[PDB]
Order: structure tokens, then sequence, then C-alpha cells
């Protein structure tokens, strides 16, 4: 029994030694030469209001115009960004919604929360009313993130240390990913859609192969829980935001910490992170009522989107990178550009 | 999804009649509705429009102040009250559906039609040919022209193409002049620019023969084309 | 013609001037702080707080203006303001006082609705209703005294350009009794009912078992009364001016007290304003950069 | 019971240990190259003129 | 300016906004309560008597006041990641059994720690607590079997039901570090017929009265 623990410690030491050997050059040492990005001034082009409670998540449609936002009032609102109209207002059965997703094709929109159930809502329906398509029961902990892998199957992360891949037509989880030591709070599919990553309150991130069914790599370095994840657009790196007030860029191939973004004044955690289209800007929302735009290559704090009355809870950059929408607990989504 | 309608029949000139349109199988309360007429042997002619919630109403100038459009959501019914009817009002009336939100497909579903026999600034739109001979398996194009460009500033060319097969109510084929209505065989394509639009059919086969109608929804009233017939 | 000077009242002049400047400083600072707090934090911009905002604006209208003129009058009799300006001054003074009284009645009504019938408050003070009431207050204030425009001659007893007591007495005594009864009834009934509701809640709680409100209500009624009733009642019961011991002056001075302590009762002790001020004080280094 | 968990942990660690090894400098260079290649196509890094901006002032 | 059907979209948005406002008002009228306490503390029995795979929601209607009680005991996951969801709840019902000396590994001390954690939570600085002390009927004799000194060496002065229960009440109420911002309303259920619902209503209406009192500056 104890011999197995010794073997695990030896394997951890071997991994640590290999990663340290691979660290032949810090990212800052090589990215210092490039010209820094100047202060990024962004104005709230639109203010999407109508929610009566905290915004807990939002997602951009693949067309870069429609965006769905979820809040504790028990409503999913599908805003048209270019005009701020309510295309749809889906009333939820359980108002404790902690995440939402917009299907890549735009037909379906999913959301989940403390009910432990991921509900799929069909938008392009003949009857004209958004009716729930399915309820993917099977989890034992609150749902913290949903992302449509396809119109047929999706992937869900829960607070019971498990992640899952569900088939929507069958309504049962085709794959179950296990290995986390604590609650899983965030999830983000890869650009190629074959791999994804999940960050957990065990202060670690996991890279999962969807089809294989088992993790490939584990990334450590955070001091506290991870609340947000996003894939670098190239698909070969991802940035994690945690409660220890530090964002961190990890590289899959190098399999180690690449950079850390933090500031002494910044003492609270990160609720959501997202990249820019070129990957040169990393926008992270903080508990301190405002979001910060970081030069992802030089780590310099490039800008501040301080416009929210309460905690910023979610944010997302369109597919074309035209605008970044941020939603906070003061119930207003604002689109900066 | 279904829209039955009744109330038509023989009415002497100067009388009145209330056409009723009973809707079932869809969310009526959230759908704006139209009444569209078609003469006994001529093309379509828009009659009236009422938005969801009855917050907006429009009438064709030839019935303004004579026809009243109403809607009762709780019973899912639509009403057209006509008074002082004239010989020009004899036609088949169709209860037409319409939902307006970014990416919607207005005029998707049409009623079965109710006939009405009476005892004895608008954007002009035209179609090149009234009747065209076609051969199954061939590719055929239909051309249409508008008095003024239908391309609004936002970029939506508000042109619509409808198909009326013999003895059947017209069904939406194309909306916005490029988007393809759901459920169509996918052979049809819409293209063109302001004042000149076209509908192309590749690999024509059964069920295509019929009258094609063009329409615009840039400004009211919604002027229809004269109709182009495809016959064997 | 226009002058108030008598050897009898000389003793009271200096104390009156000191009291007037004290009121001018106190009400000015209170109202400016209240408005600044309301503008800085939209969280304070709730519909009920619009009534306190209206009261604050109407009080500041009497603090930044029409108080220093009274102080000057109680000083040397030069009275720089001309006869034409006296009419405007008197109309503005009485408009300010009437708006203040009407807004106090509205505040009492709103507090009673919130405490006793919370489900009834929005039906009365929603977005349209609040603005309707808040503007009708000003409309009534201007209309109450527009018919009295030409009689704003300087009254020596009051030592401030204000409506004459001997001419236009019936219309003005009626219009003044209206305010007297409205204010007294509203602020003496709604607060009593609020106290009754709080006491009932406390007793009901204490049944299923093994201070600030009463004092605040007493303070509100005491302030309203001791500020306004001495003047209103005196002028209502005194048709022809006799004014032994020139009490008409002192009575009028008590009406200033309102503008002195309205921000204290309605904006200083209010917990929302207190928290806003505390956040401003503590977060100063960070707050300075906030807009 | 915990023996199964320990076996799972050791097997997973062994599987992790066998991945291709590359230097972090290559990853940094690849990220720099990607950012440079798409720099011109970033509306947030390099704001587009209001002519092409679809979020102009209301 | 707007096209023929852009205006239709705007009308749809306005109607959706009207529906949203109506639903928001209806939801604001409702009272929300968060239910906490150990499963063996009679919480299930309390909700069953008062009601006349994750979060559970119960609906009551007493004296024209709609109560939404969120029983979240089934969420056997990490707290501090979903507790802030209930930041705006109007009260925290907190059940505990007066006979929690049984499961000695003591459970009275564990309930004390839980109460200390919940009362002082930064999310519940304003949210008041409604403490329920259950198992009175059998506690009345369990106290006789063994004195409180087995749990609190200080214990009740006279070992008696009344004094011991008062001591437990005081012990749990002094855990409140913010006396000004909360009022811990305590009740001894004793498996009463309907007194639980009435007490919850009284505590809730008192909390509402004081919340309005604080909003309008009287407090």
């Amino acid at each position: 029994l104890d011999q197995l623990r010794q073997e695990a410690e030896q394997l951890k030491n071997q991994i640590r030694d290999a990663r340290k050997a691979c660290a032949d050059a810090t990212l800052s040492q090589i990215t210092n030469n490039i010209d820094p990005v100047g202060r990024i001034q962004m104005r709230t082009r639109r203010t999407l209001r109508g929610h009566l409670a905290k915004i807990y998540a939002m997602h951009w449609g693949t067309d870069s115009r429609l965006l769905v936002s979820a809040s504790q009032d028990g409503k999913l609102i599908i805003w048209d960004s270019y005009t701020t109209n309510k295309v749809h207002a889906i009333p939820l059965r359980s108002s404790w919604v902690m995440t939402c997703a917009y299907a890549p094709s735009g037909n379906y929109v999913a959301c989940g929360g403390l009910d432990n159930i991921c509900s799929i809502y069909n938008l392009k329906t003949r009857e004209g009313n958004v009716r729930v398509s399915r309820e993917l029961a099977g989890h034992t902990g609150y749902l913290s993130c949903c992302r449509f892998l396809d119109d047929n199957q999706i992937v869900t992360s829960s607070g019971d240390t498990t992640c899952a891949l569900w088939d929507i037509e069958t309504g049962q989880q085709t794959t179950t990913f296990t290995g986390h030591t604590g609650d899983v709070m965030s999830l983000s599919l890869a650009p190629d859609t074959r791999l994804f990553v999940s960050g957990a309150c065990d202060a670690s991130a996991k890279l999962w192969d969807v089809r294989e069914g088992m993790c490939r790599q584990t990334f450590t370095g955070h001091e506290s829980d991870i609340n947000a994840i996003c894939f670098f657009p190239n698909g070969n790196a991802f940035a994690t935001g945690s409660d220890d007030a530090t964002c961190r860029l990890f590289d899959l191939r190098a399999d180690q910490e690449l950079m850390t973004y933090s500031h002494d004044n910044i003492i609270c955690g990160i609720t959501s992170v997202s990249f820019s289209k070129s990957g040169r800007l990393l926008l992270a929302g903080y508990d301190d009522f405002n979001c910060n735009v970081w030069d992802a290559l030089k780590a310099d704090r490039a800008g501040v989107l301080a416009g929210h009355d309460n905690r910023v809870s979610c944010l997302g950059v369109t597919d074309d990178g035209m605008a970044v929408a941020t939603g906070s607990w003061d119930s207003f989504l604002k689109i900066w550009n | 999804v279904q829209l039955v309608e009744s109330g038509g029949g023989l009415v002497q000139p100067g009388g009145s009649r209330k056409l009723s349109c009973s809707a079932s199988g869809f969310a009526f309360s959230s759908f704006g509705m139209h009444w569209v007429r078609q003469a006994p042997e001529k093309g379509l002619e828009w009659v009236a429009y009422i938005s969801s919630g009855s917050g907006t109403i429009y009438y064709a100038d030839t019935v303004k102040g004579r026809f009243t459009i109403s809607r009762d959501d709780p019973k899912n019914t639509l009403f057209l009250q006509m008074t002082s009817l004239r010989s020009e009002d004899t036609a088949m009336y169709y209860c037409v559906r319409s939902i307006y939100y970014y990416g919607s497909s207005p005029f998707d579903f049409w009623g079965q039609g109710t006939t009405l026999t009476v005892s004895s600034s608008d954007i002009v739109m035209t179609q090149a040919t009234s009747s065209v001979p076609v051969t199954p398996g061939e590719s055929v194009s239909i051309s249409c022209r508008s008095s003024k460009s239908l391309l609004h500033s936002n970029g939506n060319t508000y042109l619509y193409w409808f198909l009326q097969r013999p003895g059947q109510s017209p069904q939406l084929l194309i909306y916005r002049m490029s988007n393809l209505a759901s459920g169509v065989p996918d052979r049809f394509s819409g293209s063109g620019s302001g004042t000149a639009f076209t509908l192309t059919i590749s690999r024509l086969e059964a069920e295509d023969v019929g009258v094609y109608y063009c329409m615009q929804h840039l400004e009211y009233p919604l002027t229809f084309g004269a109709g182009t017939k495809l016959e064997l | 013609n226009f002058s108030c000077y008598h050897e009898s009242v000389l003793g009271y002049r200096y104390v009156a001037v000191s009291w007037g400047v004290v009121v001018a400083v106190t009400g000015t600072v209170g109202n400016v702080l209240t408005l600044l707090a309301l503008a800085i934090q939209p969280k304070l911009r709730t519909r009920f707080n619009l009534l306190i905002a209206n009261l604050t604006l109407a009080d500041l209208l009497y603090c930044t203006l029409l108080q220093p003129f009274s102080v000057d009058t109680y000083l040397h009799l030069h009275w720089r303001t001309g006869a034409t300006f006296c009419r405007v001054f008197g109309l503005l003074l009485f408009a300010s006082n009437s708006v203040s009284i009407l807004t106090l009645c509205l505040i009492a009504l709103g507090r009673y609705l919130l405490i006793a019938h919370p489900k009834l408050f929005p039906q009365v003070f929603s977005a349209k209703g609040i603005v309707l009431a808040l503007v009708s207050t000003w409309v009534v204030g201007v209309a109450s005294f527009a018919p009295l425009w030409p009689i704003y001659i300087l009254v020596p007893v009051v030592c401030t350009c204000s409506f004459d007591r001997i001419r236009g007495r019936p219309y003005t005594t009626i219009l003044m009794g209206i305010y007297f009864v409205l204010g007294l009834s509203s602020v003496g009934i709604f607060y009593c009912l609020i106290h009754r509701q709080v006491k009932r809640a406390a007793q009901a709680l204490d049944q299923y078992k093994l201070g600030k409100v009463t004092r605040m209500c007493f303070a509100v009624f005491l302030c309203f009364a001791l500020s306004y009733i001495p003047f209103l009642l005196l002028n209502i019961l005194d048709a022809r001016v006799q004014a032994p011991r020139v009490v008409h002056m002192l009575a009028a001075n008590l009406t200033w007290l309102n503008g002195c302590i309205n921000p204290v009762l309605y904006a200083a002790m209010n917990r929302q304003f207190r928290q806003a001020y505390g956040s401003i004080l503590k977060r100063g280094p960070r707050s300075f950069h906030r807009l | 019971a915990s023996i199964a968990q320990a076996r799972k942990l050791v097997e997973q660690l062994k599987m992790e240990a066998n991945i291709d090894r590359i230097k972090v400098s290559k990853a940094a260079a690849d990220l720099m190259a990607y950012c440079e290649a798409h720099a011109k196509e970033d509306p947030l890094l390099t704001p587009v003129p209001a002519s092409e901006n679809p979020f102009r002032e209301k | 300016t707007l096209s023929a059907e852009d205006k239709a979209a705007v009308e749809r948005s306005k109607m959706i906004d009207r529906n949203l406002r109506e639903d928001g008002e209806k939801a604001a009228r409702e009272v929300k309560l968060l239910l906490l306490g150990a499963g063996e503390s009679g919480k299930n029995t309390i909700v069953k008597q008062m009601k006349i795979t994750g979060i559970v929601e119960t609906h009551f209607t007493f004296k024209d006041l709609h109560f939404k009680m969120f029983d979240v005991g089934a969420q056997r996951s990490e707290r501090k990641k979903w507790i802030h969801c209930f930041e705006g709840v109007t009260a925290i019902i907190f059940c505990v059994a007066l006979s929690d000396y049984d499961l000695v590994l003591n459970r009275m001390h564990a309930s004390m720690k839980l109460f200390d954690s919940i009362c002082n939570n930064k999310w519940f600085t304003d949210t008041s607590i409604i403490l329920f002390l259950n198992k009175k009927d059998l506690f009345e004799e369990k106290i006789k079997k063994s004195p409180l000194t087995i749990c609190y060496p200080e214990y009740a002065g006279s070992n008696t039901y009344e004094e011991a229960a008062a001591y437990i009440q005081c012990q749990f109420e002094d855990l409140n570090k913010r006396k000004d911002t909360k009022e811990i309303y305590t009740h001894f259920t004793c498996s009463t017929d309907t007194k639980n619902v009435q007490f919850v209503f009284d505590a809730v209406t008192d909390v509402i009265i004081k919340n309005n009192l604080k909003d309008c500056g009287l407090f």
C-alpha cells in the first residue's frame, strides 16, 4: 500500500524534473523584444439590460451577432448585439443557472446549474416557441460549464469531480472523464474539437481526449481554485484564472507553466477569462467589479474595462473578434469594442 | 401547424362579412399575421397585417377604412371584418403567418384559403414572363424586377419568392432573396441585386410546375408580382 | 417706505443674524452633501429617494437663496434688492416652503405605505406616479401664491419681503390653513401608524417565544411642528397685526429651522446615505479616481 | 479499496510520463508567430475604423 | 429609418421586456428562504410539516405570502462555490436537534461550528437566521438521563429542561458576531401541529418590516 504511494511520489518527482529540464527559456525572456501593446481604450458600444438578477454566464453565437446570457432570475435572454433586441427569452424551470452555451450551428442553446441537469433548448422550431429538447440528468454535482461539441453531442463539467460527454439524441452520457480531486468549475473545447480542458477546485487543470475517454496531461501551479478556462486560438495553449488573483498561460506540448499574469493591487480572484482572435490579448474578469486586458505575450496589464457596478461574472470575445461582451452581477451585459 | 379559415361565400354588393382564421399547432400569440387575397384568375394582392399583440396594424390603400383586422390570442383566432363589399373584393383570402426576429422566416406558412364571390407610391414589381414552358430534369430561371432597390441599409434585400401549385395555397420558397425556406427540396436558389432578382431551379422535377410569385417587404404595402407559370 | 427698524427689537437683531447665518451654512452643507451623495451613487436613486431629493432641492433653493437676503435685512436696512425683486423673492420663499411641506407629507405617505402596505407602494410611486406627484408639488406651490403676486410688500414685523398681513388676508389665511392642516394631519397620522405596525410586529414575534423608530418618529413630528405651527397658527388666529413683543419675528425665524434639520433627519441618519458617506471617507484614495 | 485508487494513480502517472518532449522555447516561438500572423486581423488589438465597425454609436 | 420588419423586431423586444418586467415583479413579491441543517436534525420532518437530484424547492402560501424554501442539503459538494447564489435570500432557516450528543466520533459542537460559519458568512451579513431547535419532547428526558456537562462542562445551572434549553439557545445566539445586522429568531418545534409555519411567517414578516424600515431611513 505505502509502496504505491512511494511510486506515485517518484513519478511526480520524475515529471517535475522533466518539466524543469524542458524549461530552457522563460516566455518573458523571448517575448520582451517585441513592441508592447499600448493602452487599450474600449467604450461600451451597447448596454444590454433587462436581467433582474446576477448574470452568471454568456456565450456568443457563431455568427458573432447573437449572444445568450443566463441569470439567477430564471431567464435565458438571446440578445441581438447590433441592436440590443431580445430575440428570445426562455424561462428556466430551475432559476439556479450557473452556465449557458450556444450551439455552433445556432439551433440549440444549453444551460445548467444547481439542478444537476443540463437542459437543451431548441430554437429553430416550427411551433415558434423555444421548447426544451432534452434534460441530461446523470450528474451528482452542480453543473459549472457546458459547451456544444456538436448538434448531436456535448460536453459538461460538474462539481462532483466528474466531466462527461453526452449524446443528445440518446440522452445518456457516452463518456465519463474522471481523475479530478475536487469540483470542476470550467471547461473549454479545443479549436479542432478533439481535445478539451477542465479546471478544478483542486487547483489543477486536465487535458481530456474526447474520443479516447481518458486524460492526457495534468497542469499544476495555482494556489487556489480554478474558476475559468479558455483555449488559446492556436489550440496549443490555454489560460486559467483562479481565486489566487493570478491568471496563468499553460502550453500543452511543453506541458508546464508558460506565464503568470498578476499585479499587487490585484488581490481578488478571476471569474472568467477569454482571448482575442490573434491571441495577443487575454481578457480576464475580476471580483473587483472590473475586467483587465492583459498583453498575453509580455504579461503587461494593457487595459481596464471598468464599467460594471458589481462583480464581473462572465465575458466572451466574438468569433471575428469585433467586440467583447462582459456580464456582471449588477444584471447588465456591456459590449466593448 | 395548421390554419383553417372560413366565413367566405356569396354576399351581395354593399354587405358585410367576417372572415375567421382558426390557428392551431403553433404559438399564435407570438406570431404576427397577414391577410392576402388572390383574384379568381390573377395574382396575389396583400390585404392587411396585424402584428403580435395588436400593437401595429396596416391595410392596403384599397381597403383602408373598409376592412378591420383583429386578433384574439386566447382563442388563437384572427378576424377580418369587411363592410360595403364591391366586385373588386371577390377573391380567395389566405391567412398568412409571420414572425419577425433576426433570422426569422416570415410568410412561412399559409392557410388553405377561403373563397369569396360577390354577385354582380407603391413599389411596382414585375415578372418577365407570365408562362414559361419547361421540361423535367432541366434547369430553369425566373426573373423579377422591382421599381426601386429593395436593399435596405442594413443589407437585407427584403425579397420573397413563393410557389403556388395547382389547387394549393402558396408556400414560401425563399426569404430575403437568398435564404432558403426550411423543408424545400434545396434545388431552388435566389440571387440578384436591387431592382433585378432571379430564382434558379437546378434539376427540375415533379411538384415544381406552378405559379411563382415575387414579393417585397421593404415597405408597406407588400406588392406582389404578376406570377410566372411553369407548365409542362 | 421699505424699512424695518425699532429700538425695541435691537436686542433680537444680532441673535437673529447669527441664527440666520447658522441656518444658511447648515442647510447649505446638508443639502449639497445630500445631492452629491444621490448623484455619486445610483444605488440611492430609488423611487422613494426621489421624494427626499425633491425635498433637498426645495430646501437648497431656500438655503443658497432667500436666506442671505433675510440675514441682510436683519442687518443694515439698505435692502439692496429692489421693489420688483421683492415680489420674486417672496414668491420663491413661499414656493420653497410649500414644496417642502408637501414633500414632507409625501415622504410620510410613502413611509407609511412601505412599512404597512409594502405591496401598495409601487401602485402609487412607480415611475409615472412618482414624477406626477413630484411635479404636482411644484405646480401647487406656484399656483398657491400666483394669485397673490402683487401684494409681496415688505412687512416691517417680519423684516423680510413677504406677503402683507392686512391686505389679501382671507385668501391667504385659507391657503395657509390648508398647509397647516395637511402637514399636521399627515405627519401626525402616518408616523403614528408606522409606529403601531412596528409595535404589532414586535409583539407578534414575542408571542412565539419561550427604539430607533419611536425616537425618529418623535423627532420628525417635533421638528415639523416646532418649525411651522408657531408661525402658521399665529398668523391664522391673528387677522389684524398686533404682535405684542414682536413674536411674529421669532415665529418666522422658527420656520427657518426646517431647512436646518431636514437633511439631518432625512439624509444624515438614513443608513443608505451614512454608508455612502462612510465609503467615500474610507475609500478616498481609490474613490478620487472613480469618475 | 484504496489499493485500486493507488493503482489508478500510478497507472495514470506512468501513462503521462510517456509523451513527446519539446523545449518551451519552441512553444513560445510558435505562440509569437501565431500572434504576429493574425495581428492585422484583430479588431480589438488594432481597432477598425467606424466605417467597418458594426458596433458604432447608437 | 428602421426597415419594415426591423420595427417588428423592436416591437417584439418591447413586448419581451414587458413580460420580463411582469415576471420580475411577481418574483420580487415572493419570499425566499434558504434551508440548512443536518439531515438527522428533523429538517425533513420540519419541511414535511411546514409544507401544507440536486437542489429541492418547496412552495408554501401562508396568509397571502408565497414562500420558496430552497432545501440544498442534497448538494454534497464544495460550498463557497454555490452559496453566493443565495446572497439575496431573505432568511436562512437553520434546523438543529437539541439531542445531538448521540453520534460521538459531539454533533452539537459540529452544529455550533456550522452555525458560526453560516452566520458570519460575508454573503449573509444582512440575511437574518431563523433557528429551529427540535426534538424537545425527547430532549426533555435525555437531559435528565445525562446533564449538559457531558457537552458543555459549564452547563445549565440547575440541570432542568427550561434552564438547559435556555442555555443552548444562548450558546447558539452568542455565535452571531454581528448583533446589529441580524436577529436570530429561535423556536422550539417540539413537533408542534402548525406552530412552525406560523413562527416562520412571523419571523419573515418582522424581517420584511425591518428591511423596509432600513430602506426608507426610519431604522
